[PDB]
């Protein structure tokens, strides 16, 4: 399961995802112990990995590369989508990753 | 790192190659790229057999004579087929059989065509055929005819109406055309097969494909399951999906090739994932007490050979019986005992021993059990009371507060006790699988693979027998820390076994897997130590590689991108094998039928000949490693039906005769002066031309001909009495025939004086060396038809000679290659029935629907 | 999403009885998805008893061993969809057409 999110929220929340043992491939712009903690394989945002993603998350942000990625993700026939509704994106994004 | 299909395939093939060369070197290369071979076999599967064409190729043509009432009609098929092949020579059997197979392949390939959207014309409210669709060419005779004969030919040409007919409740248009005999036979057989396939087996093939897709949890496209029932499409079935699996498992010495093909075609791609770091925190807490063996685990970056060992041990874990494991001898590196005992316990957990199947030898079990004995005896933080047994074998002592023993822990292949196969069930036969040879189900952990799993929640609250028993053993031994570590380990362990069970019971199901016979017989083969079938494959690993394998795991990221197109590849492979077998059988029968006129040849000769004219992809797939063994292979009547096999059989039946192959042994020598053209009295030459040929209307009188064979001719040549005997025969005004070995012939047409080599040609070559001289039978004999153009009459020396000239060679062919007819009979040969489909109909196959 | 789509489409549409609006391919895919959803086996533990043949949904689940093989689609009676044993077409006073 792969997810697409804006670059700023991934860069700002890198340490929590690293604690979640989720791989990160970012492009900059300047209960007993279980087998695994989260089901997500990769959270990133690029043109190359849109063909492998299965969902995407949209939020108000600023970056010159989110437009094409979001449009190509919306082009997909069979993909899930989530949107942010007010407040902080911190807890909402963390909860979505936890229950994905 | 990542592991995929082709990468692990070439890795395992490299290990197989290095092991086999190490084995072979005791008795006094690079791995081929599997991607290139696989692309070739996919492309060959995508190739078509037939050919769609608007109009059939021309079959007859006409040459006008000087007389206006006579035309000469010639079939172009013999003319264009006599030029196909090579020279026939008596002392090269391989060239002879190569020419024969090339000619029969050409005959088969020429006649395979399907009509589509033929041109038409409206006349008197009906449909009529435009002159180019029917195979008659008469361009030359139209300007030279009279008015009323032109009226006759126009009426006859316009009288070819078009009738309507049905083919499996589909509308078709049928008309009358002209074509040669074997080409029409091949076309009619193809049309008959097309009509016959529409009834029964195509629906069965579609249903079998749907069932196979249902088993493997993949859904096929709507086209391949729906366009069967469409009214406007005709579906021809070149390759039948329910392929018989005996043919692929019958070629000798192919277990490695089938295994590597299965790995290349069915393995998905995945990632290796480290366990939960809270377990690492537990290990760090354990590090306070240094008495633990894994406190000195040295969790550094593994080297390359350790990664290779992990990959090969997981490969051994995937295949239950194909791959066996052993230990690598390392007398150079010095090792601590802690790694030895942790490797021993890890190997006890992760592997299996026996019961129904096995993947280990007795040796590695022996070192494993002695290492576990060393762990339970040598190292200790404090002493624990223990009572030893009377017999001096490992694991024969009672240790702990209770009366718990370890005699049952001893490795035994009869019952498979101690390991994960202790009193569990592994093999199970439930429901007839889509493949009728691999109806088995296996379960390493003991949990079914039908139910889905979720990694974040699975693995809590359930245990199996062997793990619980050893945990009770270890807690009875007083080793609490290792017990807690393994309790942490357990969910990861069961998740990995669930994943491996799913991938082995769901994805690797193919024709290339072993059937139940040798799968069941493998264990007694290893127990008895005597090999009768194909031997198993053994590999080697290191001690710490076991710990690395236990720490790591394999989780698939996504499936192979070509899992859906494998059945077509296996079907076309089996069809090519069947074509090879039927070709071998037909060559043997052809050799046996006529031994007097054909030379005897070794099996290797025409075997190499038939291999030379075969596609390269099946050559590469087959040869991934005698003479009589493949003869025994050919003797088995196992077979796989296909369209190509039917066409090959029909072509062989047509080519059973030699007269239609333009190969004959009827050549004659007779002395007769060449007729001369009447140069004088120019008006007569203008109103009457010249015409000469070699062919006789009938064989000559039987009593006035003598017979020579190869042996007596060779003897006379050795004794130097050949030409004298020929002269003596010739002056008697008799005939002579060069019977015996088959001869190739050619046909040519000349509008002027032919070169002197053709006119003075001899049916033998005579040379001298300095046992007197050598003779060879004719390289080629030419059949010529001389029709001198009267336009050349104003320019002589192109139609006249200087002396009376004697021609010698005559050839008799029973079939009328060239005939003379008047204007009435030039359109009387239209007697063949042609069926066609409209261009508003679509022709589609299964391969085209899958976008190959 | 395929699993939940199958389990919801087994209830949304209708099949069999007097008419249908699905092909057999959709019926088979929906049955497969329903079987996959019923065998997801996520949180609690429940016993399942499989049947003789390998046809989908041929098993019994629950403490009372409920028969769930009748949910398999069949166009003769439509027992696995909205047309299952319910009157669905009727007649009344004549229409103008």
């Amino acid at each position: 399961a792969m997810l697409l999110a804006p670059g700023d929220v991934i860069k700002r929340s890198s340490e929590e995802l690293k604690q979640r043992q989720i791989q990160i491939n970012l492009i900059d712009w300047t209960a007993p112990i279980g087998a695994r903690e989260s089901a997500v394989m990769l959270v990133s945002n690029s043109i190359k990995d849109v063909v492998r993603a299965t969902a995407y998350f949209t939020a108000p942000t600023g970056d010159p590369h989110w437009k094409e990625v979001a449009r190509e993700a919306s082009k997909k026939k069979n993909i899930l989508a989530y949107t942010s509704t007010g407040g902080d994106v911190k807890t909402e994004f963390l909860h979505l990753i936890d229950h994905l | 790192s990542s592991d995929s299909g082709p990468l692990l395939s070439v890795f395992a093939l490299q290990e197989i190659m290095q092991k086999v060369r190490q084995v072979q070197a005791d008795y006094m290369f690079t791995v081929p790229d599997v991607q290139k071979i696989l692309d070739d076999i996919k492309a060959l599967a995508a190739e078509q057999v037939y050919k769609i064409v608007k109009v059939p190729s021309i079959s007859f043509r006409h040459i006008v004579m000087q007389s206006r009432d006579r035309v000469l009609r010639v079939d172009t098929y013999y003319e264009e087929m006599s030029q196909v092949g090579d020279v026939i020579t008596e002392d090269e059997p391989e060239k002879f059989y190569s020419t024969i197979i090339k000619k029969v392949r050409f005959i088969r390939g020429k006649g395979s065509f399907i009509l589509h959207d033929i041109p038409t014309r409206d006349h008197r409210g009906m449909e009529v055929a435009e002159p180019e669709v029917l195979g008659v060419e008469f361009k030359n005779v139209l300007p030279v005819l009279t008015a009323e004969h032109r009226a006759m030919i126009q009426n006859a040409l316009d009288g070819s109406i078009i009738e309507n007919g049905n083919v499996a409740t589909r509308d078709v248009d049928v008309f009358i055309g002209a074509c040669s005999e074997p080409v029409y036979r091949i076309y009619n057989r193809l049309q008959g097969y097309i009509e016959a396939v529409q009834l029964q087996e195509l629906r069965n093939s579609i249903g079998w494909l749907e069932r196979l897709g249902h088993r493997k949890r993949i859904t096929y496209s709507q086209e391949v399951l729906t366009d069967f029932r469409r009214q406007d499409t005709i579906w021809v079935l070149a390759l039948q999906l329910p392929v018989n699996p005996q043919v692929v498992w019958d070629v000798p010495r192919s277990s490695i090739a089938n295994l590597i093909m299965n790995i290349a075609t069915c393995l998905p791609t995945g990632e290796y994932i480290a366990p939960n770091p809270r377990i690492s925190s537990i290990t760090l807490t354990q590090r306070i007490t240094t008495t633990g063996p894994f406190a000195i685990l040295t969790g550094s970056t593994p080297t390359a050979q350790q990664l290779n060992d992990v990959r090969k041990i997981y490969l051994a874990l995937m295949f239950p019986g194909q791959i066996i494991l052993d230990l690598k001898i390392d007398p150079g590196e010095r090792m601590d005992p802690a790694v030895r005992m942790v490797a021993g316990v890890v190997g006890h957990l992760l592997f299996t021993a026996g019961g129904r199947f096995t993947n280990l030898t007795q040796n590695m079990a022996r070192q494993l059990d002695i290492a576990l004995n060393d762990y339970l005896l040598y190292m200790y933080n404090t002493r624990v009371q223990v009572n030893y047994g009377p017999t001096g074998e490992p694991l024969d002592f009672q240790i702990g507060r209770n009366q718990y023993d370890c005699n049952v822990f001893r490795a035994d292949f009869a019952t498979g006790t101690g390991y994960n196969g202790w009193a569990t069930i592994d093999v199970e036969y439930r429901e007839p699988a889509p493949y009728v040879h691999a109806q088995r189900y296996i379960r390493y952990c003991g949990i079914d693979s039908r139910e889905l799993i979720n990694p974040t929640t699975y693995g809590i609250g359930m245990t199996y027998h062997c793990y619980n028993e050893m945990l009770r053993m270890l807690v009875a031994a007083g080793k609490d820390s290792e017990a807690a570590y393994f309790r942490s380990m357990l969910p990861f362990h069961m998740v990995r076994f669930a994943r491996i069970n799913q991938i082995i019971n769901e994805d690797l199901h193919s024709v290339f897997s072993l059937p139940d016979d040798m799968f069941n017989a493998l264990l007694p083969d290893l127990i008895a130590g005597a090999h009768q079938n194909a031997d198993p494959v053994v590999l080697d690993v290191s001690w710490i590689s076991l710990w690395f394998a236990f720490n790591r795991s394999f989780e698939p990221t996504h499936r192979n991108e070509m899992l859906e197109v494998a059945p077509l590849i296996e079907s076309v492979y089996a069809s090519e094998l069947s074509v090879m077998k039927v070709d071998m059988r037909h060559l043997s029968l052809m050799q046996r039928r006529f031994p007097d006129v054909l030379i005897q040849a070794r099996p290797s000769h025409f075997w190499k000949a038939v291999l030379n004219d075969s596609p390269e992809a099946v050559k590469a797939v087959m040869n991934l490693s005698n003479i009589r063994d493949m003869m025994r292979w050919v003797m088995l009547p196992s077979l796989q039906p296909s369209l190509k096999l039917a066409l090959e059989e029909e072509a062989w039946a047509a080519a059973n005769d030699f007269e239609d192959l333009m190969l004959t042994d009827q050549v004659y020598m007779h002395r007769d002066m060449l007729p001369e053209p009447r140069l004088d009295d120019i008006e007569r030459f203008r109103q009457e031309g010249f015409y000469y040929t070699n062919m006789l209307e009938a064989p000559p009188e039987i009593d006035r001909v003598v017979q020579y064979t190869y042996e007596i001719a060779r003897l006379q040549a050795n004794m130097g009495q050949f030409r004298a005997a020929l002269r003596r025969i010739m002056d008697d005004d008799d005939w002579v025939r060069f019977g015996g070995v088959l001869r190739t012939v050619r046909v040519k047409f000349y509008d002027a004086r032919p070169p002197d080599d053709v006119l003075q040609g001899l049916p033998f070559s005579y040379d001298t060396n300095e046992a007197y001289a050598t003779i060879k039978y004719a390289t080629e004999t030419t059949i010529f038809y001389l029709i001198y153009n009267v336009e050349f009459s104003n320019t002589p020396d192109s139609l006249v000679l200087i002396n009376p000239t004697y021609t010698m060679t005559k050839v008799f062919i029973n079939k009328r290659i060239v005939e003379r007819v008047r204007v009435g009979q030039i359109l009387a040969v239209l007697n063949r029935r042609f069926v066609a489909y409209k261009g508003k109909m679509r022709i589609m196959d299964i391969t085209q629907s899958l976008k190959m």
